[PDB]
């Protein structure tokens, strides 16, 4: 319980001293527990409380800070151009650590190399980012949005006519939060 | 809030808008305007409030939502 | 607001600039030899004060392995729990791992610590679907619970254990998941239904099948042999020449 | 006393006559109440962090052009490997000592096939038929490779330099000084 | 039974007479308990269908001739018997164990032949 | 299951301390005319039903309370 | 659930209860809260934000704003 | 004042007091450890492990003496010699007696070595001790009785136990010096393992351990041989 | 010759109660009638659980009652058993990480230290100092999030609610230093096997001095408000003792190791990340109770304050991810430039890196006592097999030998000194 | 099954027995026939439970058991 070698300097305890022994007035100490001292200051302090200033924000008029690294709902994103960004690599579908994600791709008309198919399992996903981690082309992020409740979750099986919609308005804002935290990734 | 707070902001935004405030944020606040939302919001800031209470957002519909 | 007026901005501040930053390369196993003649000395001791049951001994790091005969459980563990040298008076884990390619599918491993020497050492014997180990909370109360979930989840009994019971899995649960042989998502599913007016159990069906990549390890291997670094005073001396 | 002055902990602050009034009426004037300074703290965002000023740094061994090979640096396949002894290893290294130590010379010839007059007895008796046969002399030879005592085990921390227990002891003051029946360590 | 109700201390059969011997005592503790169990698990079955179920169970392994696969599947039974007799199992788990309260019922697998064929292997 | 004997004891105490207090009520109305004679005879009343209230914190009656050196000492003495 | 008073409400937070989420392919759990009770918001995220969890409220409070109780009994 | 250490005073460890004598039990527990020794043969490393460790442990706690130790000594031998019947195990079983409320010691003898192992009555405050602690075995059994019913409620006891206050026939066991509070602390500077009382722990740890170090005769050759393919696990070449 | 010589039982196996022993005689330390001693007293159960707060969600304990006190206190515990150990086999190990976060669910980034620390081991890597010191900075803010959880939590039970309320806006602080670094209030998943995931923002580490500036008075007045009150004191002075010999026996680590007078802790005694580089003291009680426990846990927020200011004075310049790519990521930059960057990125989020064979145990100094697990490689991509050794399940498990004879409410004081999260304690 | 329903609340425990697109609700009154038509489009069989056992203020049991099998039919 104590290590090999010699015990600590003064690892063992001084002897208990006796009632008699004890260094406190009679006075104080009668008085400690008929005035309830202790309990007063504890009291006093909440009173101090009660006239500070307080925490609360009120949402959803104000709300809490995000970072530009913020986790929230996923888009698929465009180039400048207009074409996706998607090449269907499926990267992000190997490194998903629930198996959220279902992609099936083929050749486009034009003979490039695109999506079919591009599902996410919201209920699925932890939101780990590392979807957006893997991408050689920020084709896939996870915009700051988290105020999306569903009624049905048929609605949480985010579809690729989806996920598009959503990077086609989340844009400036996914463009900005990118702009912050590339030269950290 | 408080008194001191709560009166000089009185004597800024007037009493109808006092009133509109109390029926929605619940709170009298005080900012200037930043800019309109497509959807017709009004976003205010104020570097003199509590942290995280310096942006606040003034809703165009009743039945507002996040 | 009221700055504190004597607490300045820790952002307005100006750094003193870094320029080459340059970092030694070091293999952190080479931290280890300083104790590996030790502990390959202190399981040497071991396995001849019990030659009856220490079939052979492992170091790897800072850790030195004691493999024992199933049957010789709770001399071993009295040894290292009572002995002055050995004062090894915590259970940390005790823990199974399956091999179905071993006719004793199953290795115990117990992880053990002994606060007055700062030193820790790891038990592993084998066990089967059949073959008992003796339980050891005659010796550590706070293995009882470890040997349950080494039950619960492996099918391993323990000769002498009260209460053996399943302490993870649901009720009437059939199986042993930690078994390779046990699938992922097991064999039977639940849902409530609104006929019976209970929750019912059903055989499993997935809407989606789980979609195993595991045929995407590499073509090559990519670790090695390693290195081997055991104490010259633990090699067959070399016959010189002439 | 443990406390610093309210002046230097980047809380916002009671000014004029309410700083009077604080300073009079509260437990303790150095108190900080936790509300952050909105012109210091999280000020700018990290979002309007400028992205160009960061770095993102190399070491020179690792990280250069010119004078890294990758395989002096490839200590994942420098992996050590489990040194693994057996009874009948115990048993030959007693029985001929050790490249470190021998207990015969074994020079040349007709020391080789004393080489698997170690290993061969090794496999046919364990360490006990060993020891049994050879009597209570060489028992007491175990114990000569470590002084003549039980070898004890090896500690984990080395801030000594060597392998040892942490020696624990009590710090020079006591957090709650006698005070309350807890002692502090270090 | 010190640190539960029902605890047994996991033991290993000396032999086959002692082996037969907790058999026949396993056996006859659960069909004792059997109106024990019905009504609390509100079983909908008569104690006689719960008494000749239980004796399936043992019926199944009526021809294992190694004892160190009796003593598994004698503490199996000793569990169940604990994790029933105290009220730990659901009524849901009990009467899964009847094999007849699924919606498709007890005719699981196809009868025969052709019927497994017109019907896609049942 | 067996009732605790404190909840027994929670009721008595109060019934009888409480028709004692009951007691003494009309003397605290009608002190002035009491004066020196009514205050020793509610004296000793107080006195004797404070004596049995002792006799319950004495033996801890409520049970509200009530919630190591080894004698084998050994002696060497040598060889035989 | 059984033993709660009408008007009865569940709201399923975060992606676990919501669909299994990482332990979806597991032996021991119930994929999605829904095969038990019925639910009628869905929160997502692993976790939801303190502020979507209150979103996720905002929206049933908005659910029974539109909740017709008299005026259903009237037209049947 | 803080000359001795006040017995059963905590240690500082929860759980664990302070020693009455802590000198005497730690010689008492390595000798009867050494007695036990003997029923291992000479050539298993474990007996040698454990008796040169013993051993070693014994020459240090030899090496200090408590003050006044010959000449209590001196007269303890004389004392055991005047009047054995009144300390032995054969004659007052292995606890000195049954009357708890007295002083009850015994003779043991260890590997060639002489102890007392005295049990001294609990010391208890008067204010809550009835009849001086003389355990209560219950009202004798009163009325018409059979004969068989009467020795099971303990008559013959009458022939065989004694007043506390009678004491003609037998002496008093006067206990061993104790070391100083500064002499124990070097005794823990030599050995080398903690506190004394955490010592005798580990110490009477070794001698539980050789009762089933014999019982499974550890020395034997190994019992099971890893069969081929036991401890093979994933490694390469 | 097993399990062909067990067919016939020809053998049977040596039980402990085989080797029990006979006290000795000497030195030994400490009937049916007509009267009422011989009686019997009946029990009654009762189910216990699931309390108000978020720690203690799924705890479904039976205890036996005689009249008040506890005879035997049996936790059921499952409620949350998910399969981590399972799931993790199909894994890499990078996809793996992500189930640590939800062991202990209130001390995230020291669930994947000890299973960074383990895979490290095996890779055979040393990391950056700065990952180092970025580690152990955040390793002791978790400590102080931990804390404030566990410490309030007891408090609210024990029925102090405001200083739970106080120290929750601490802890909304402190949860912002970690959407900061990742984008995660909760589930970081930033401490990875090569160091961390990003390097933290430019202005964050004089973001955490400030909040260090005032930190020290929030530990001050949550501590005017129980330390010398006297129904905290009454409510927690000799509940739930242990001896230090049945600490040890009980495999209890951490506080409740520490309480009943043991000094010992891992960061200590087995040094890990920049802990050897810090200074720091480590509090021991003396009664074993949940008065000293609450006095230690107390005395460790004040000294993780004193870590985090020590680690903000040393934070090193340098990468803060193992400068490799065959194990960890390379920058973004590089695998859109390079071609032996994007192969090494491709690589790695498919199959992952492979780990050389072998087994480890690696432990920590985690916030509710000590947190290791044991990782059996296979040479490939994917571990052979996970254990976690979570410090409140071997806890749980001594709750009966602890609680016996206590009353209820003495009960639920000690169901909160020990820091409990069944989602640590099912696994 | 498409499960045409007057009251939200009361439709509830009936998603609890299918998986994720099985159970569709559709709002449907007996006097709308868009409504039913729109329910009956797409089914392989109709059932029709619908009947009560009184009068209501807006019901006789020639509106429910006539009007409401007349409008369905017709759509069937
Ligand atoms: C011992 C008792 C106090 C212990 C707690 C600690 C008190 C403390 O720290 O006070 C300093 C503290 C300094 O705070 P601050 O952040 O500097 O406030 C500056 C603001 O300008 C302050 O803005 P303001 O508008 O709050 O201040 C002006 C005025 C505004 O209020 C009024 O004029 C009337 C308000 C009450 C009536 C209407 C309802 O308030 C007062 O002067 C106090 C009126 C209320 C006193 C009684 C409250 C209930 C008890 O002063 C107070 O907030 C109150 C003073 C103490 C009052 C004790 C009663
Ligand atoms: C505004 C301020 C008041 C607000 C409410 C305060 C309620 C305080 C209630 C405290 C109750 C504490 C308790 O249960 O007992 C504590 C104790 C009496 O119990 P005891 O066994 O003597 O404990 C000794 C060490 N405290 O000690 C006591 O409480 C006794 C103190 C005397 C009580 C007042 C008597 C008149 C002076
Ligand atoms: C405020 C409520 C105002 C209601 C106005 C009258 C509405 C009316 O005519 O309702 C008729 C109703 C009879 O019930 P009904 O809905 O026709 O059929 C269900 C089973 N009786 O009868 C009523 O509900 C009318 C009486 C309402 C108060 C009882
Ligand atoms: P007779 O001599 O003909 O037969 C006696 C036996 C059967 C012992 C044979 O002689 C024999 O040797 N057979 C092989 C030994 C054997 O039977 N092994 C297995 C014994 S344990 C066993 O069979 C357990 C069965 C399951 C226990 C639980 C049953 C009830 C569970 C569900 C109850 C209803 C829902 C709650
Ligand atoms: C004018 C107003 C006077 C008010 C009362 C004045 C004081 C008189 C009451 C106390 C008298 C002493 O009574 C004393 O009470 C204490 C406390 O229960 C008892 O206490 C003792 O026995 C009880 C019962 O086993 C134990 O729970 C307790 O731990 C033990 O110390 C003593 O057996 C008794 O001697
Ligand atoms: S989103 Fe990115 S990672 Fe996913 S398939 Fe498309 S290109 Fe590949
Ligand atoms: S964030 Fe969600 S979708 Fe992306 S990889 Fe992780 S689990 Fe899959
Ligand atoms: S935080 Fe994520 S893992 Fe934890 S319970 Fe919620 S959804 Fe499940």
């Amino acid at each position: 319980a104590t290590p090999a070698g010699p015990p600590p300097k003064n690892f063992r305890l001084p002897p208990p001293k006796n009632w008699d022994e004890e260094s406190e007035s009679t006075i104080d100490k009668v008085g400690k527990y008929f005035l309830m001292t202790e309990m007063l200051r504890g009291m006093y302090v909440l009173l101090e409380q009660f006239f500070r200033p307080p925490y609360t924000i009120y949402y959803p008029f104000e709300k809490g800070p995000i970072s530009p690294r913020f986790r929230g709902e996923h888009a698929l994103r465009r180039y400048p151009s207009g074409e996706e960004r998607c090449i269907a690599c499926k990267l992000c579908e190997a490194v998903c650590p629930a198996q959220a994600i279902t992609i099936e791709a083929e050749e486009r008309a034009d003979g490039s190399r695109r999506t079919t198919r591009y599902d996410i399992d919201m209920t699925k996903c932890i939101y780990c980012g590392f979807c957006q981690e893997s991408c050689p082309v920020d084709a896939i992020v996870e915009s700051p949005n988290a105020e999306y409740a569903t009624e049905t979750r048929e609605e949480l099986l985010y579809n690729k006519e989806k996920l598009l919609a959503n990077g086609d308005k989340w844009e400036p804002e996914l463009a900005a939060a990118i702009r912050a935290d590339a030269p950290y990734r | 809030s408080y008194p001191t707070r709560t009166l000089a902001n009185l004597r800024k935004i007037g009493l109808k808008e006092y009133f509109r405030q109390l029926l929605y944020i619940g709170d009298t606040k005080y900012g200037e305007l930043v800019g309109v939302d497509k959807f017709g919001n009004k976003f205010y800031e104020n570097k003199e409030e509590l942290p995280l209470r310096t942006r606040w957002v003034d809703y165009a519909k009743h039945d507002y939502d996040a | 607001v009221a700055l504190p007026k004597d607490a300045p901005n820790p952002r307005a501040i100006p750094r003193e600039p870094v320029g080459e930053i340059k970092q030694a390369l070091v293999n952190p196993a080479d931290k280890y030899q300083s104790k590996a003649d030790n502990l390959h000395k202190y399981g040497a001791w071991l396995m001849s004060c019990l030659p009856k049951y220490i079939q052979q001994f492992s170091v790897w790091k800072d850790e030195l392995t004691i493999y024992i005969c199933p049957t010789g459980v709770i001399p071993v563990f009295s040894f290292l729990k009572y002995n002055t040298n050995a004062e090894f008076t915590q259970v940390s884990d005790i823990t199974a791992v399956d091999f179905p390619t071993r006719e004793m599918r199953f290795e115990i491993v117990y992880n053990l610590l002994s606060v007055r020497h700062n030193a820790r050492i790891r038990v592993k014997t084998y066990a089967d679907e059949v073959t008992p180990v003796p339980s050891i909370t005659s010796l550590y109360m706070g293995a009882n619970w470890y040997e349950r979930e080494v039950y619960d989840m492996f099918g391993v009994l323990f000769v002498g254990h009260p209460d053996l019971r399943r302490i993870m899995t649901d009720y009437g649960f059939e199986g042993h998941p930690l078994r390779k042989d046990f699938p992922l998502t097991g064999y039977t599913e639940i849902r409530y239904d609104e006929e019976k007016k209970r929750i019912v159990v059903e055989p499993l069906e997935l809407t989606q099948a789980f979609r195993n990549f595991e045929g995407g390890s590499s073509a090559w291997d990519q670790v090695g042999p390693g290195i081997d670094r055991t104490p010259d005073t633990f090699k067959l001396p070399t016959p010189k020449p002439e | 006393s443990n406390a610093v002055s309210i002046t230097k902990k980047y809380t916002v602050q009671s000014t004029g006559i309410w700083e009077r009034i604080r300073r009079a009426l509260v437990i303790d004037p150095n108190r900080s109440n936790g509300v952050p300074l909105n012109p210091y703290n999280r000020n700018p965002s990290p979002g309007d962090n400028p992205p160009l000023e960061y770095t993102d740094p190399v070491t020179i061994p690792a990280g250069d052009i010119a004078d890294n090979p990758y395989w002096k640096r490839d200590f994942r396949r420098n992996y050590p490997r489990p040194s693994v002894i057996a009874q009948a290893q115990q048993v030959a290294l007693l029985s001929v000592g050790s490249a470190a130590q021998p207990r015969v010379e074994l020079i040349g010839e007709e020391g080789t096939k004393a080489l698997v007059a170690a290993e061969e007895e090794g496999k046919e008796k364990g360490v006990a038929k060993y020891l049994e046969e050879k009597g209570a002399e060489e028992a007491k030879r175990v114990l000569a490779l470590t002084g003549g005592l039980p070898p004890t085990p090896s500690g984990q921390t080395m801030v000594t330099g060597q392998w040892d227990v942490h020696k624990y002891g009590l710090a020079e003051e006591q957090s709650y000084g006698g005070s309350y029946p807890c002692r502090s360590f270090v | 039974v010190q640190p539960t109700k029902f605890a047994v201390t996991v033991r290993q059969s000396r032999n086959w007479a002692d082996a037969k011997q907790r058999v026949i005592a396993a056996y006859r503790a659960w069909i004792r308990a059997a109106p024990e169990i019905q009504t609390m698990y509100s079983i909908p079955f008569p104690v006689s269908h719960i008494r000749t179920r239980i004796r399936q169970e043992f019926e199944r392994h009526r021809y294992v001739n190694k004892l160190n696969v009796v003593d598994v599947l004698l503490q199996q039974s000793n569990a169940d018997f604990q994790e029933t007799m105290n009220f730990w199992r659901q009524q849901s788990h009990v009467m899964a164990f009847f094999k007849e309260e699924h919606f498709r019922g007890e005719k699981r697998l196809p009868s025969n032949f052709i019927t497994g064929f017109l019907e896609g292997r049942n | 299951s067996p009732f605790n004997i404190s909840f027994f004891i929670y009721g008595l105490v109060f019934l009888l301390l409480d028709l004692e207090i009951l007691l003494l009520y009309p003397f605290a109305v009608s002190e002035y005319v009491n004066s020196a004679y009514g205050l020793a005879a509610a004296l000793i009343f107080i006195g004797i039903i404070t004596i049995g209230f002792v006799y319950e914190l004495g033996h801890d009656a409520l049970k509200v309370h009530s919630r190591l050196k080894s004698s084998v000492v050994i002696s060497y003495l040598g060889n035989i | 659930y059984d033993q709660m008073p009408d008007p009865r409400w569940v709201i399923s937070m975060g992606s676990c209860a919501n669909g299994g989420g990482y332990y979806h392919y597991s032996y021991s759990v119930v994929r999605g809260c829904d095969r038990i009770v019925p639910v009628d918001v869905y929160v997502p995220g692993c976790p939801p934000t303190s502020e979507a969890l209150m979103y996720g409220i905002f929206q049933l409070q908005r659910k029974m704003r539109n909740t017709k109780i008299t005026r259903m009994w009237y037209r049947k | 004042k803080g000359k001795f250490l006040v017995p059963g005073a905590p240690t500082g460890l929860t759980g664990l007091g302070t020693h009455p004598s802590p000198r005497s039990a730690l010689l008492y527990l390595y000798h009867s450890t050494l007695e036990k020794l003997k029923q291992i043969p000479e050539h298993s490393v474990y007996r040698q492990s454990v008796e040169a460790v013993t051993r070693h442990r014994l020459a240090l706690v030899e090496s200090v003496v408590p003050e006044g130790y010959d000449a209590w000594v001196e007269r303890a031998k004389k004392l055991l010699e005047e009047h054995a019947d009144q300390f032995d195990p054969t004659k007052v079983g292995p606890e000195g007696g049954e009357e708890v409320q007295g002083a009850r010691a015994v003779k043991v003898e260890r590997d060639g070595r002489v102890f007392v192992v005295s049990r001294l009555p609990k010391e208890e405050d008067e204010r809550v001790l009835e009849w001086d602690g003389e355990v209560d075995e219950g009202p004798e059994l009163e009325g018409s009785r059979t004969l068989e019913e009467k020795i099971e409620g303990g008559l013959e006891k009458i022939f065989t136990r004694r007043d506390v206050k009678d004491t003609v026939g037998r002496v008093e066991w006067e206990p061993e010096p104790q070391l100083t509070a500064e002499q124990v602390a070097e005794l823990e500077n030599k050995i080398g393992a903690g506190l004394i009382e955490e010592v005798i722990q580990v110490a009477e740890g070794e001698l539980k351990l050789v009762d089933t170090m014999v019982k499974a005769r550890v020395w034997e050759p190994l019992e099971e041989q890893p069969r081929p393919g036991q401890w093979e696990y994933f490694e390469r070449k | 010759a097993e399990p062909q010589d067990g067919f016939q039982g020809t053998r049977l196996i040596p039980t402990g109660a085989d080797f029990q022993s006979p006290p000795d005689p000497f030195i030994d330390e400490g009937v049916d009638e007509d009267s009422v001693e011989g009686r019997k007293v009946r029990h009654y159960t009762v189910n216990f659980g699931p309390q108000h707060p978020a720690a203690h969600g799924v705890l479904r304990l039976i205890l036996e009652l005689n009249g008040e006190e506890i005879v035997r206190a049996d936790p059921h515990v499952g409620l949350l058993h998910r399969g981590t150990e399972k799931l993790c086999e199909y894994k890499t190990y990078m996809q793996a990480l992500p189930y640590f976060d939800r062991l202990d669910y209130v001390s995230m980034m020291t669930n994947e230290q000890v299973f960074s620390l383990a895979v490290e081991k095996l890779l055979n890597i040393e990391i950056p100092p700065r990952a180092k010191f970025i580690r152990t900075m955040f390793g002791e803010i978790t400590r102080i999030l931990n804390h404030l959880m566990s410490v309030l939590s007891h408090a609210m039970d024990v029925g102090a609610l405001t200083p739970f309320l106080w120290g929750f806006e601490e802890r909304e602080k402190l949860m912002e230093f970690y959407e900061r670094v990742s984008g995660a209030r909760l589930h970081a998943a930033y401490v990875r096997p090569g160091g961390v995931h990003q390097d933290i923002p430019v202005g964050l580490l004089d973001d955490i001095y400030q909040w260090a500036t005032q930190f020290g008075d929030r530990i001050d007045e949550t501590e005017e408000m129980l330390t010398d009150n006297r129904i905290w004191i009454n409510r927690l002075k000799g509940v739930g003792v242990v001896s230090a010999a049945d600490a040890l026996n009980l495999s209890f680590t951490g506080v409740m190791l520490r309480g009943s007078g043991v000094p010992w802790d891992v960061r200590k005694s087995s040094p890990y990340d920049a802990y050897d580089q810090v200074e720091f003291d480590v509090p021991v009680g003396i009664n074993g109770d949940c008065y000293d426990r609450y006095l230690c846990r107390m005395e460790e927020f004040r000294q993780s304050l004193r870590i985090i200011h020590q680690c903000l004075n040393k934070m090193p310049a340098g990468p803060v991810r193992y400068e490799d790519y065959k194990i960890t990521p390379p920058p973004r930059a590089a695998m859109k430039e390079n071609m032996e960057a994007l192969i090494h990125h491709f690589l790695l989020f498919t199959k992952g890196y492979a780990v050389p064979p072998g087994d480890t145990y690696t432990a920590i100094e985690a916030p509710k006592g000590e947190m290791g697990v044991y990782v059996v490689s296979d040479g490939s991509e994917r571990p052979y097999r996970v254990h976690i050794r979570a410090p409140g399940f071997a806890h749980l498990s001594g709750f009966d030998h602890i609680t016996r004879g206590h009353l209820l409410a003495d009960a639920v004081a000690v169901i909160g000194t020990m820091d409990l999260v069944f989602g640590e304690v099912d696994r | 099954v498409i499960v045409p329903y007057r009251e939200e609340m009361a439709k509830r425990h009936l998603k609890v027995s299918g998986d994720l697109g099985r159970v569709i609700f559709m709002e449907f009154d007996l006097r709308n026939t868009q409504s039913i038509e729109e329910s009956v489009r797409h089914s392989d069989v109709v059932y029709n439970l619908i009947g009560r056992d009184y009068p209501t203020k807006n019901f006789s049991l020639a509106d429910v058991h006539i009007e409401g099998t007349e409008r369905i039919v017709e759509a069937v």
